[PDB]
């Protein structure tokens, strides 16, 4: 992540991020709504960061330092460039919505009143089809990636030294290769939990309540489609085991 | 330090997310209680042994039968949660959660955990349950369920007061080491 965004999302909540003299001007219901919107953006910033660790630290580091057999790095990090494109674009829209909402003279005081429309756009049309196709492919390749990782770590000395080297810093404690893969798979199922809680505190404007209700339905439809499109790939699986599913 | 992996399972209203948050921060958040939990790697020392215990939540995965099992590979200990203010959450343990965990995590110890133990003597809770001919889960009901499902053990805690929380994760670490 970049320092500007890290600092904007360093606090544990929106109520601790804004100036207290700004917080004091708002009703409790607005503060409860803003705290959950802040959590959605903060966790999206962290999810994009997980994808940058996978693409820049692990994937590129393996291509530039190790002599792995072709098709091995793609097997460890399936769809990571596509996932990075989807989420970096989504994160850009969320951060621009916050930026436009800042008070003049402030880099931290804002209220986001219109999130629903952004969520409907993300979870409908071509961007939703791209999310569905990419997660169906990623989640079907999840178990294969973990097994490929475990095999390389146990048998390749240079691979083991590379992993131990790049994951030694304390900031990588929660972000080893297998941890990144599960963090990405679990990201999509966090969205209904966050959206439902934002909706709970967005009844003040009927258009916003309706938009968040539509967004929640779209996210659930996307998840149902992804869940129905998953069949775990297994290295060396025989056709007979596949057609006898 | 050896690395172990813990996964918590249970119904949506069982309090699993709150339990992971309170343990990982060592406090019940006073300003904002997070909606979700990403992951955490706890440094735990139990009975003289140092372990890095990776913590994972299955919240949000309850309705997705093909995404949810992706949380299980290489799990060392399962916390199977129910809420003491919800006898319905205890009923789903033996024939929904238990056969799933035994299938994807064979031979992995399961600790049955009764969450929200502070609500057992809460007047509002007792009034609300008595309208559906119910009462908070009794300690013997939790123990008998844990015994029935082949659990490694039975424990109770309250994420709200923190009581029992440290003990659950220290025991989970010992189970993961066996
Ligand atoms: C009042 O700032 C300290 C603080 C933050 C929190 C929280 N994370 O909810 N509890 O206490
Ligand atoms: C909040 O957790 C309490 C706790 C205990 C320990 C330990 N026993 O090392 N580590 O954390
Ligand atoms: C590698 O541990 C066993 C395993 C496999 C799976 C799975 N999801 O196929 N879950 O746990």
């Amino acid at each position: 992540s970049m320092e500007m965004d890290e600092k904007d999302f360093a606090a544990d909540s929106w109520s601790l991020a804004v100036d207290s003299s700004f917080l004091q001007q708002h009703k409790k219901e607005v503060m409860k709504q803003q705290d959950v919107i802040y959590e959605l953006i903060q966790t999206e910033l962290h999810h994009v960061r997980t994808l940058k660790i996978m693409t820049r630290l692990f994937r590129t580091g393996m291509l530039e330092e190790l002599h792995l057999e072709p098709g091995v790095v793609q097997g460890l990090f399936p769809c990571v460039d596509e996932l990075s494109d989807i989420h970096t674009r989504f994160l850009s829209q969320l951060l621009e919505r916050r930026r436009q909402a800042l008070c003049p003279g402030s880099t931290r005081n804002f209220v986001i009143h219109r999130l629903g429309d952004l969520l409907i756009s993300q979870f409908s049309g071509p961007s939703a089809e791209q999310m569905c196709k990419t997660y169906s492919e990623f989640c079907s390749r999840h178990s294969k990636a973990l097994k490929l990782y475990k095999e390389l770590y146990a048998r390749d000395k240079r691979f083991q030294q590379f992993i131990r080297k790049v994951t030694r810093p304390a900031v990588l404690k929660r972000h080893g290769v297998q941890e990144c893969i599960l963090l990405v798979t679990q990201r999509i199922t966090k969205y209904p939990l966050l959206i439902s809680r934002i909706l709970q505190h967005s009844h003040g404007i009927e258009e916003e309540r309706q938009d968040l209700t539509t967004a929640l339905g779209l996210v659930k439809e996307l998840l149902s489609n992804v869940d129905e499109g998953i069949y775990q790939l297994e290295k060396g699986a025989r056709l007979q085991e596949i057609y006898n599913r | 330090a050896i690395r172990k992996k813990l996964v918590i399972v249970g119904d949506g209203a069982c309090g699993k997310t709150c339990l992971l948050i309170v343990f990982s921060k060592d406090q019940f958040p006073e300003v904002y209680v997070p909606t979700v939990f990403e992951n955490y790697v706890a440094d735990i020392e139990v009975d003289g042994k140092q372990v890095e215990l990776a913590l994972w939540d299955t919240a949000g995965q309850e309705d997705y039968d093909r995404l949810r099992p992706l949380s299980y590979p290489d799990t060392d200990v399962i916390l199977m949660c129910f809420s003491i203010d919800s006898p319905d959450s205890l009923e789903n343990i033996p024939e929904k959660w238990t056969p799933e965990v035994k299938h994807f995590c064979p031979n992995v110890p399961i600790i049955l955990v009764g969450n929200k133990k502070d609500l057992r003597n809460d007047e509002h809770t007792r009034r609300e349950l008595a309208k559906m001919k119910q009462e908070p889960v009794k300690p013997e009901e939790g123990r008998d369920m844990a015994n029935r499902i082949g659990a490694f053990g039975y424990m109770e805690c309250s994420a709200k007061t923190k009581d029992g929380v440290r003990e659950v994760f220290e025991m989970a670490t010992r189970a993961a080491l066996q």
